[PDB]
């Protein structure tokens, strides 16, 4: 089961080459859809408020949204299934770190959103900030001490 | 920097052959487009 | 002034049946209708204006 | 062992009279030899392995 | 009488819109030949030299202004003899000084303030044709300056 983000038109070629470095990594989505505009996937699509999201809105976003994890990348099309519905029928699908973090066999892993330190696509005017996929019993350790910093 | 793509149907007929086989993975600069294959791409099909 | 007006049929079949096929591979673009194109690049190099 | 050895003749021609010189003024790419390319990509494709 | 010079290949995909940008601009060489290997035209090809070197250097040079450009090789015509035969070659202001009708045109090495090629690793400075009535005066004003 594997859904469709239709890349709008007026692609430039550095652009091309960025979405083709994205190739394994979690995406947030409204509602499970055959089709989908990249509109609604990217950073802008809940900048929804006056202020652009901070560490704590992005949380409560990935709770009403779904996540996906991309599969491979169509330069018309980006390919992706979700990881509530799509993983029944399909058994395991492929995820590229971007942590610091290297993984072990057999972690659960939680997502954070990026606040230890991004692709901008300026022919389409929006950024793409992505999760940090990091073990879950780090989860409770690193965002507690980043509260703790404050 | 550019690894230009090349196209995968003059592939499938070939021109001519190689006679011995050669390591691939030994250099980098002597070559201009290269890709490691688990036995089945994306970029392919 | 008129009731009853006459209309066409069938829609148009842009297939790649022929020669685009193994540009559309090969080449990596395609002429939509190469089998015309590709002919009238011939008569203009030898007969008129 | 020897002194006098045989020595091919001809150099190799590869003119574009054919279906590769509408490719090269619209696709703006060029097969080396379309002529059996673009015609062995039609027995392969659906007689065997 | 043209000259051609060729760029050698490994050119990234900007990189041949860069030089697609500079048509009509002046480029200098070390001696007029039918080709020409693209390192002579360069920046590194004047040792790196200051205000002063280019000064030196443009006059034991020939300037050239390119005419069309290929992506294989860079077509010019020197300005001594192969002008002085035929008409006349364009040429594009890079100049903050708009042109009037009837000038004597000099050249000045760029103090106001570039087409650099990182692929092909080398920069490519390039004068400004600024009315020569002005040479004598901007000149004079930037050595008033220090």
């Amino acid at each position: 089961f594997e859904t469709d983000i239709a890349i709008p038109s007026g692609i430039s070629r550095p652009d091309a080459a960025a979405l083709q470095r994205c190739e394994g990594r979690v995406v947030f989505l409204p509602t499970i859809r055959r089709q989908l505009t990249l509109a609604d996937v990217a950073h802008e699509s809940f900048v929804s408020g006056g202020v652009s999201p901070d560490t704590l809105g992005l949380l409560l976003a990935y709770r009403r949204r779904f996540p996906a994890v991309i599969t491979r990348v169509l330069p018309t099309r980006i390919v992706a299934c979700p990881l509530d519905v799509g993983l029944t029928h399909a058994g395991t699908v492929n995820l590229r770190n971007t942590s610091p973090v290297d993984l072990c066999n057999g972690d659960p892993i939680s997502l954070v959103p990026p606040v230890f330190e991004d692709v901008r696509l300026d022919s389409l005017d929006l950024t793409l900030r992505f999760p940090v996929p990091l073990p879950s019993p780090l989860a409770r350790e690193i965002v507690a001490r980043l509260v703790a910093r404050g | 920097r550019d690894p230009p793509g090349y196209r995968y149907a003059a592939a499938m007929v070939p021109t001519g052959s190689l006679l011995s086989t050669i390591e691939v993975a030994s250099h980098r600069r002597l070559f201009d487009f290269f890709s490691r294959v688990r036995s089945d791409a994306n970029s392919l099909y | 002034e008129d009731t009853e007006a006459d209309v066409p049929v069938t829609y148009g079949e842009m297939v790649l049946n022929g020669a685009n096929l193994v540009t559309a591979l090969v080449m990596g673009k395609a002429v939509r209708s190469l089998d015309d194109v590709g002919r009238h690049l011939l008569e203009m190099q030898e007969e008129q204006l």
